[PDB]
């Protein structure tokens, strides 16, 4: 079956579950596992969940919100939002011979060193998760950017909330 | 805020008994808006006068016992 | 209002206080129909009717 | 009274003026009845008699505040360590006095 | 109201911490007096934080409190 | 008497006594001695095999016992835990005291009105039982939350 | 292709706008001033000659207090298995505390304590005769 | 089975505004705090140590508001010591307030000298079995 | 498994709560001089 | 086949405390 | 039959008196004889009474409150509540090897001395009604506290009353 908490960094047997619950007809079950372990539904599962995608070129990144995937203030990963660092595997998965790069960016509340540091703190957990999951170190980088280069505005509530995020760039080659 | 419950009490009753809920509203926000810059002015002066202190431009009060 | 009692009023402010050997406080102050104090740690409110 | 949705007598007094009554003679009953049943218990704990002076003189009545402040106004304050005040003077007497003048 | 239940009862109020106490050895739940602690947090009424309402009869609606503060809010309007 | 509350708010003494008769039954001890309270509970039932890491199932548990600690008013908690001897006695002090921060914090999160909650780990000092033949399934391998009914 | 943006949370109250707008304005000027001060006077010595850690204060805690100082010492001391002191009269004006934690040692909780102190009280920690010592200034 | 969230999570944009910044005004005050504070080291804090005499660690319980020389000479008689005065007494004299129920003599000393302030000092031999008040010129 | 805390007296009266509070502060000025 | 209780006998949290305080009472007479 | 104050301190002959009002069934009368001389049916019976029962690990402990047990201050033993000393020497018959420890405490108003030597008496005499019952001399200790340990808070009515109690723990081994 599946262990909620990162499944012990074992991939699940996701496929035979499908097919026996439809043996349980092979050929459905067929379908219904090559439907679902495609790249348009997982892309639109993390469009389901609040996570955005964005391919432009051969360059292509990942905006995940520190409102809904970390706890507060705190460089600890947040655990009821497991399905989609699990979907970010997956889709991370089909590319394996690419460079990633993980940055963090907080707003502009606090001083300097306080938003350097936590910038730098969030984007080693994120980077960490990453590297247990299979990932060779030499494919990986991590910078923590403060207020550096903002999306929106600042002086603004909802701008300000958008501003707060981690931003996940891969290439092809 | 003070609150005291208000226990003193059709074709077109009902659209300015909601205009008039509207009001209400506004009022009670501009209310606070008010409050709020009051508040900030107390804290702000006080805060000033530190500074000012620091940087040598106010004397300290003198106290005999 | 002269009030008796061995919580610590923290805010409507106080003209005098006195102290008795036990722990017990004694407060004169301005009326007001509220008080804040101060149990264990933990800020609450008593009620004063009567005014 | 309360949202949108929401908004779209002499034998009173007469009542509570027999039940106070009754309710005051009521408890006042029962708290000379538990007074009478302990009559030794308070005779050995408010002792006047073996607290009297030389020529039978009743003791001067002394009160103790500690760790005072006052405020008198803005721009002055007053603070002391301890006060004493005589707050009854001494004087001669017959007999002892006794508990159920003050409790009866 | 039931108090005491799946206890024996109620057996007295204890007035020196104002609670009741059940017919086995347990405090209750349930306030008895006055002067037992509650969490009292929300307060009705107006001119809190200023020395309550100056009891005159006014012709206009104004409510003015004890220190010289008008209490626009509870006021009526026109 | 309308608008004074009548009792302490989310109480209840017919849920008091139905909660500690379920826990009794399950198998965690819940104990009082005048007014101080005593809940303890075996390792095994939290924690993988002398790991600091929870299992999914067990934070029901920690739900039911933060049930449990929103009944009553009260001022400080006291959690402690205990361990078996494995290997010197820094690893299960060490242990033990992230056993016990990891619990509280857990406690903390959920919303037990307290004002001090105090955490330690003694390790492996202070057995309650000679038969020391189990590991982690040993009955004193254990945590203790402790406090005491204010008024 | 449905469209949407990344943040979406629960709806909020122009009340909790207002105060927030607030509190950002009196966080940098209290930020600016505190540079100021730094600045001004560097500061150079630190409380840890006067409390030392030990073995079993390195127990933990976390804490909400907002009341007088000397009741909650205890408790930390009593905790920590130490004697407690009280040196100097306590003043008619009490000593007010506030301390809002999570997860920190009781060194670091005296430590606090004896910075929100000020110039009104001070802590001071013997280890070898296990002794938490609380004294009052000579003001008023 | 089931993780429920904090229950008092900031889980909206404003509500999460206000939480930093209250978290960066405390930052703020410990800043200010630990400039502002003044302290002394431990080894030239002029405070008399405890003389840990055999004699002087008898428990005691005295209340006392009043001059230093009386309670000094009756703490000095009930540990079978010697008592003598070195200076002048002033005009005014040095007032204390000593209230407590279970304290060792030592310390009650301790807190005397405490109290005493810069106007008068206590010293103790312990050989020559003597406790000695010094008054300030 | 009914849960009992050992000691289960008669009731008691406000009054007589009222009169042991005072007597026990009298009783111990009493010791103290 | 029967023994009573004392007749007037301190059955009561509240009157137990008001007895003691009354016996302490009285030896602080006797010593003073 | 029984004699009231202590059946002279000779062990009854309960059983029989059952076997004899059911032979007068034999099969009936030994499942109620076998029912009634079981443990949990005597902590039921303490409880019933109000003597409380504690046990944790292999340390056994029973609390017993004095207001029902002493008359009122003073070390003399209250004759009419025998049922319940009766069964506190049948419960503890079946611990023949463990070491026995009993401690005596009282509530804080009084003196010092006061407090101490009352303590001491009461323990002093719970203990010696254990020896004369058979227990053998090196297997008791008593102690008397003062207002040392307290379980409840001494400002209030009720938890004083919890505070005035007799314990007794004893092992296994």
């Amino acid at each position: 079956c599946f262990h909620p908490p990162y499944n012990n960094f074992q991939p699940d047997r996701r496929a035979v579950k499908r097919v026996g619950v439809d043996t349980g007809g092979g050929t459905v079950g067929l379908v219904a596992s090559i439907y679902r372990d495609s790249k348009r539904k997982i892309i639109r599962d993390l469009q389901k969940q609040d996570i955005q995608y964005v391919e432009y070129g051969d360059t292509r990144t990942l905006i995940i919100p520190t409102d809904k995937y970390f706890m507060f203030s705190s460089p600890r990963l947040n655990e009821i939002c497991y399905p989609g660092l699990n979907n970010v595997i997956r889709l991370l998965n089909f590319y394996p011979q690419s460079t990633i790069y993980v940055a963090g960016f907080t707003d502009n509340v606090g001083s300097r060193s306080h938003k350097r540091k936590l910038s730098q703190a969030q984007a080693e957990t994120m980077m960490t998760f990453l590297w247990a999951n299979g990932i060779a170190a030499k494919r990986l980088k991590a910078e923590g950017y403060g207020d550096k280069n903002a999306i929106s505005d600042n002086a603004i509530i909802h701008g300000s909330a958008q501003n707060r995020r981690i931003e996940i760039q891969w290439f092809t080659s | 805020m003070d609150y005291v419950k208000p226990e003193a009490p059709k074709e077109i009753w009902c659209i300015y008994t909601e205009r008039g809920w509207k009001n209400g509203i506004d009022q009670a926000n501009t209310i606070l808006e008010e409050n709020i810059a009051r508040i900030k002015e107390d804290f702000g002066g006080m805060i000033l006068y530190r500074k000012l202190l620091a940087m040598n431009m106010v004397s300290p009060p003198y106290v005999s016992h | 209002m002269y009030v008796r009692t061995n919580l610590t009023i923290l805010s409507p402010g106080w003209l005098a206080s006195m102290t008795s050997a036990d722990g017990t406080h004694a407060y004169e102050m301005q009326k007001s129909p509220v008080l804040l104090v101060s149990w264990h740690g933990k800020v609450m409110q008593l009620k004063v009717e009567g005014l | 009274t309360g949202s949108l949705a929401g908004l779209q007598m002499a034998l009173k007094e007469t009542a509570l003026s027999v039940g106070a009554q009754a309710g005051l003679a009521w408890r006042a009953k029962i708290i000379d009845e538990q007074l009478n049943k302990q009559a030794r218990n308070l005779d050995a704990i408010y002792d006047f008699n073996s607290l009297v002076l030389e020529h039978n003189i009743l003791p001067p009545v002394l009160l103790e505040g500690r760790n005072t402040l006052n405020l008198a106004d803005a721009q002055s304050i007053r603070i002391s360590d301890r006060t004493y005040k005589v707050a009854k003077q001494a004087h001669f007497i017959t007999t002892p006095p006794t508990w159920r003048q003050y409790l009866w | 109201d039931g108090c005491c239940s799946k206890m024996g009862g109620i057996n007295y109020c204890d007035s020196s911490a104002g609670r009741l106490v059940c017919n086995n050895g347990f405090y209750s739940t349930c306030y008895c007096t006055r002067h037992a602690v509650m969490d009292l947090q929300f307060l009705m009424g107006c001119c809190l934080w200023h020395g309550g309402v100056y009891p005159q009869l006014n012709s206009s609606g104004l409510v003015v409190c004890n220190d010289g503060y008008v209490s626009e809010e509870c006021s009526l309007q026109k | 008497v309308p608008k004074l509350p009548c009792r302490v708010d989310g109480a209840c003494d017919a849920t008091i006594i139905k909660m500690m008769t379920d826990l009794n039954k399950k198998g965690i001890k819940v104990a009082s001695v005048g007014q101080n309270y005593l809940i303890s509970i075996p390792a095994s039932a939290l924690f993988a095999d002398q790991s600091p890491r929870l299992n999914w199932a067990s934070y029901s548990l920690l739900n039911e016992i933060a049930a449990f600690l929103k009944q009553f008013r009260k001022i400080a908690i006291t959690v402690t835990s205990y361990s078996s001897k494995y290997v010197s006695v820094k690893r299960e002090r060490a242990l033990t005291l992230a056993r016990s921060r990891v619990v509280s914090e857990y406690l903390w999160s959920q919303g037990v009105d307290s004002r001090i909650i105090f955490t330690q780990g003694l390790g492996s000092d202070k057995p309650i039982t000679s038969y020391t033949l189990g590991g982690d399934r040993s009955p004193n391998a254990r945590v203790e939350i402790t406090f005491r009914r204010a008024v | 292709m449905k469209f949407k943006k990344p943040p979406i949370n629960n709806p909020s109250d122009d009340a909790t706008i207002k105060l927030a707008e607030a509190a950002v304005s009196v966080s940098d000027s209290m930020l600016e001033m505190a540079k100021v001060e730094k600045v001004i006077t560097p500061p150079s010595k630190d409380n840890t000659l006067t409390i030392p850690n030990a073995y079993n204060l390195q127990a933990r805690a976390s804490v909400d207090w907002s009341g007088p100082i000397e009741e909650l010492t205890a408790r930390i001391a009593k905790a920590a298995h130490f004697r407690f002191r009280v040196l100097g009269k306590s003043p008619s004006v009490p000593v007010l505390i506030s301390i809002s934690t999570k997860d920190e040692s009781l060194a670091e909780i005296l430590r606090d304590i004896d910075y929100q102190a000020g110039k009104k009280a001070s802590i001071h920690v013997y280890p070898n005769s296990q002794v938490v010592e609380l004294r009052y200034a000579k003001i008023y």
